[PDB]
DNA sequence: TACAAAATTCCATGACA
DNA sequence: ATTGTCATGGAATTTTGTA
DNA sequence: TACAAAATTCCATGACA
DNA sequence: ATTGTCATGGAATTTTGTA
């Protein structure tokens, strides 16, 4: 219908005069810079557009040029994008072009003991007979305890924790969703010391980086340690957790050690500074040092980054995607946005899931 | 000459034999003498060889510059003597029989005895279990003097479980 | 000896006058803003360096503050740093903090058939017993041939290519360093043919890199096709291949098929702009669109970037480095500067190795 | 109207009963009816199946608009036809017994037949191998008119093997 | 009231699989 | 409901010892 | 001879294990 | 002797149709 004045030369909203719109086989025809293209009929165009797109499921600019080989019509991108938009297959399968926005720097946790942050490394080369090291960093002083373990598993965590939380009892317990914590007995046991638990994000370290940048630090000087010999580490993991705890960060300019503690140990090199003060005029200062800490505030955003807003279609990440299937997950909305990089989405389908942003992009189109 | 200080001084002493708990029979006593704070470990015998693996787990955390204890027959070791040359730690006795330690420490090493008893009367096969319990409990009770908790004069913060 | 004459009061080239030098226990003492701190005598310091340093291994500024509780002298940091340099263990097991130079965009190959790039993906879910897919992309049109093999294996690869080069022999044949093409077999079956066989440098995919690319492109759309359905891949890579070939590059405004035709075949949405022209006339045209091609300029170089400069101490990355051993080999001198991101090294011990700067380390001090 | 141009028709035929090379016995001829680039692909009969598997091959490639071809029961077959359907290929017969093509195509349709024989005596059990170096030769070879080789009317450049 | 060189602080880079 | 981190060694900056 | 909106070009982001 | 590449979709820029 809407064809048939425009070869009678009446204006119709879209398509420039100036132009001659003549008539071949049956098919309303235009005469473009570009060449002479067939104008199909409003009806059959979303079916035009699909046919190209899906020869490769190409994006944007790249199917549009198919089309353009042959047709033309007004407002041709309009309806590409707008197919692009409701092809399942693409959608789970590209990938994003727009990166998260800037990492936070959690504040320090005030004091000693408000939180531990733990984590399994290995497995390990056998050394007599076990395979794994559990590592619980103290936020606040940095402070490490080293545990050999057979397995990560609750029991073994359960062992090692008990003997450490005679020292003392911490607020809070951060860690990873690996097995060994997500365990209902785990959870059980913390709730008998009024400690609570708390998770990353699922498939994110960066929420355990105080642990998982330790992580490294005993990996490297246990491999330092290992340089010649066969890998025996059992025997030097207390060595390594001295050694660690009394090593000075160039920025903090103090040991974990020195921020638990206050003072030195009898160990190399002891700071002896405080060696007039009374203890109590030491335990002040100390109060004071730690307070006054240096804290790294956030790195701009990239040129083009995103941000979560409430309500926006966004996609999560597959887990352990098999060979040859989708990196993601069909598109699902946000429903509260708790920090900038942190989110609440409705899934698959449909559960609540605590999600990082580093896991999510924003659905397109 | 100058105050006096965590690590300066660690006084260390067993107690047992007791019921057989999870196959373990003797408790190593170990206190800092200026602060009280107490660390307890489980051994099968009052022997070198117990104190050496127990010791090598406390000096992870922190190294005394002296160990103060009585005659008896594992500290007096020469194996015992040359692991603390090891470790720079000087090893300090008391003569025999007139066991002398300081008055602070004396008040806290007799609570532990009252306190192990009261909870091995009733339940004297579980005590391996409860030390961890025992320990927070005497690191976190105040000191008549000072008005400071153990555990707040090494740490110098409030302790999460306070009594 | 020069140190009894700085208790007497003499000038010491290096030691600071307006602070006294005085004695307490045999030891010649200062007192300084910082404290009163022992100076040890010069045959004693590196001893006492090497032990600072021991403890954990410390880099430059975490060791000397150790040192700094108890002695001083002029100049530490210089005797630190000596000593660093000079610990087997830290050069081979620290991480680098120097990123290599700005990448280069090598020239486009002139002519099709100047240069094929391959490569092999895969193990893939076996499809009809096939598991490997043999990748040959034609360096200048970005031309794509697809064979699917049972192995990674040379006479795989031989007999995929003999089919292939019925078409056309290649100048040349880019390749990484897998068994299939490293093998002698190969390189006489090559050398028959009077085809130059070239390598990337090991461990270093980016110099395959227009092979790669579009590794990635055949295993998006197979991804796409394969939704929902069993992953029959088989069957489906001549349609990925004339696809792909098929497809526009948003920036150069052509498909590989173009680039080699100059013509399109009978596919969908064929363009037909050259309809008029003779063969002729299209055949030229076509010679100007392919040296008139859009071509990449290299980025600028990252703050803090290093170039390899002929006689210098560097360090090459270890191959499969096991658990808990060293991440880098001792070091090795460079021999020639090849270009400013490739080099030829003298390594373990002593053969040349013509290596990428990416997997190389400026040994430091 | 428009001037002749690749991919505009391809003349296929087969060539065979050949000696057993390999377990193959024809050879199907591809030949494009602008440049003369001709394919050769060995197959087992010429039977429709072995047409379709052959030119699935030679169609990842490009798509010619016309196929032309003889009557041969291979090619008037209702699956080849459905086949070409799929893939918008028009299919274009000869007349029966008058079999005409055009007059460039019969030069290297004959040329062809010419050269396998050359191959064939002295080395009838081995032709299967020598096909590319046969195909190689044939895109390669200058035509007496045009004097471009079939390789430079396809690619527009000179060919890294020249004859 | 000003210099060269040492001491210190800055900070991109990379690794916790 | 939760959140990146920090040792390392050149380079950039600030301080020091002396005038 | 200057406008809004469409068409095009720019280009950071990420993935080839 | 060897060397990164390029589809993708918002955003930035340029062109278009009309006055
Ligand atoms: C990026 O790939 C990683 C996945 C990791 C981990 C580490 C890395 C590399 C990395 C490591 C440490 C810190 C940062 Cl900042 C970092 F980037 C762990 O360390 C870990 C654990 O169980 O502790 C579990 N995962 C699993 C997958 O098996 C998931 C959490 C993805
Ligand atoms: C980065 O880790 C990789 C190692 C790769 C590959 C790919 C990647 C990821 C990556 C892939 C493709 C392109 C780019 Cl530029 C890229 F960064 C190969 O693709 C490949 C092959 O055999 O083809 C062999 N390797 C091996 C290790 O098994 C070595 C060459 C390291
Ligand atoms: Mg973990
Ligand atoms: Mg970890
Ligand atoms: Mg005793
Ligand atoms: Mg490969
Ligand atoms: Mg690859
Ligand atoms: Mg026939
Ligand atoms: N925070
Ligand atoms: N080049
Ligand atoms: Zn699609
Ligand atoms: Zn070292």
């Amino acid at each position: 219908a809407e064809l048939d004045q425009l070869l009678q030369g009446h204006y119709i909203k879209g398509y420039p005069k100036q132009y001659t719109y003549f008539l071949e086989d049956g098919k309303v025809k235009v005469s473009r810079p570009e060449g002479v293209k067939i104008i199909p009929p409003q009806s059959d165009r979303q079916k035009i557009v699909l046919q190209a797109h899906n020869l490769a499921h190409t994006g944007r600019e790249a199917t549009l040029l198919k089309i353009a080989n042959l047709y033309w019509w007004p407002n041709m991108r309009k309806d590409v994008v707008k197919q692009l938009g409701r092809c399942q297959q693409c959608l789970i399968t590209n990938a994003s072009n727009k990166a998260s926005g800037p990492i936070l720097r959690p504040d320090r946790p005030q004091k000693p003991f408000d939180k531990f942050f733990i984590d399994y490394i290995g497995p390990l080369p056998p050394s007599q007979g076990y395979l794994y090291v559990l590592v619980v960093v103290d936020g606040m002083t940095g402070f490490t305890w080293l545990y050999p373990t057979k397995a990560p598993s609750t029991s073994a965590t359960v062992k090692s924790l008990n003997v450490l939380t005679s020292i003392a009892i911490p607020k809070v317990i951060h860690s990873d969703q690996g097995a060994a914590f997500t365990s209902s007995t785990f959870a059980e046991w913390a709730k008998e010391r009024g400690i609570h638990l708390e998770f990353s994000t699922p498939y994110h370290p960066q929420s355990s980086g105080k642990v998982e940048r330790k992580n490294s630090d005993i990996k490297r000087l246990l491999t330092k340690l290992l340089v010649g010999r066969p890998t025996k580490w059992y025997d030097l993991l207390p060595v390594v957790q001295l050694a660690l705890n009394n090593t000075y960060s160039p920025v903090l300019k103090y040991t974990p050690h020195q921020l638990l503690f206050g003072i030195d140990s009898n160990t190399p090199f002891a700071n002896q500074d405080t060696l007039d003060l009374t203890r109590e005029e030491e335990l002040s200062l100390l109060q004071e040092i730690r307070t006054s800490l240096y804290h790294p505030s956030t790195p701009p955003a990239s040129s083009r980054s995103w941000s979560p807003v409430v309500g926006q279609l966004v996609q999560e990440r597959v887990a352990r995607p098999a060979s040859l299937r989708p990196r993601w997950h069909k598109p699902s909305t946000v429903l509260k946005v708790l920090n900038p990089r942190t989110v609440v989405i409705l899934d698959h389908l449909g559960n609540n899931r605590t999600v990082s942003i580093d896991n999510l992009k924003p659905t397109s189109h | 000459d100058r105050p006096q200080k965590p690590f300066d001084k660690f006084f260390i002493d067993y107690i047992g034999p007791l019921p057989p708990s999870q196959g373990y029979l003797y408790v190593l006593v170990v206190v800092d003498g200026m602060t009280g704070f107490t660390w307890l470990y489980p051994t099968k015998a009052p022997s070198t060889s117990a104190t050496v693996k127990s010791l090598n787990v406390l000096t992870s955390i922190a190294i005394p510059k002296v160990i103060h204890s009585d005659q008896g027959a594992a500290f007096t070791s020469s194996t015992f003597a040359e692991w603390a040359k090891e470790r720079g730690i000087h090893l300090e006795f008391s003569t025999p029989y007139h066991p002398q330690s300081s008055g602070k420490v004396e008040r806290k090493n007799s609570d532990i005895k009252r306190l192990l008893t009261k909870l091995l009367v009733g339940r004297p096969t579980k005590w391996y279990d409860l030390l961890p319990v025992v320990q927070l409990a005497l690191n976190n009770t105040y000191s008549p003097v000072l008005k400071y908790t153990p555990h707040q004069l090494l740490f110098g913060i409030d302790s999460n479980t306070p009594f």
